[PDB]
């Protein structure tokens, strides 16, 4: 998500015991209008049978 | 803003940055058709079958002599 901009912070969910995620997280890269164009781009993307989605 | 960089990930993700074609200029304002093959005739059969033999032979083009008197 550099891609998409400069990226300001990141974080995600990890456990706290055994630690692994729980398989989500948050970010705002600088800018509202990098946020929505990059869930523009990956409202419903595909990878291995998860599928990302995002708000 | 323009969020340029991402511009360029935007149509990245979802086209595949295929997108530069390649064009040929043509130099020449007109058109012609290109020198492409022309194959050579190998045929199946034979057009008659059979090689002709010599058809205006020396005993037949000397039909006669002359006996006269000039």
């Amino acid at each position: 998500f550099a891609q998409f901009g400069d990226l300001k912070e990141v974080r995600l969910a990890r456990n706290k015991k055994t630690g692994n995620s729980r398989h989500y997280g948050f970010l705002e890269f600088v800018n509202k209008e990098d946020a929505m164009i990059a869930q523009e781009s990956m409202n419903n993307y595909l990878l291995m049978g998860h599928l990302l989605q995002v708000r | 803003a323009p969020s340029a960089k991402a511009t360029a990930a935007k149509k990245a993700v979802v086209k595949g940055t295929n997108g530069k074609k390649a064009l040929k200029v043509r130099t020449s304002a007109t058109f012609r058709l290109p020198k492409t093959l022309k194959l050579a005739r190998a045929p199946k059969y034979a057009s008659k079958a059979v090689p002709h033999y010599n058809r205006l032979d020396s005993y037949k083009v000397i039909e006669q002599p002359i006996t006269s008197e000039t």
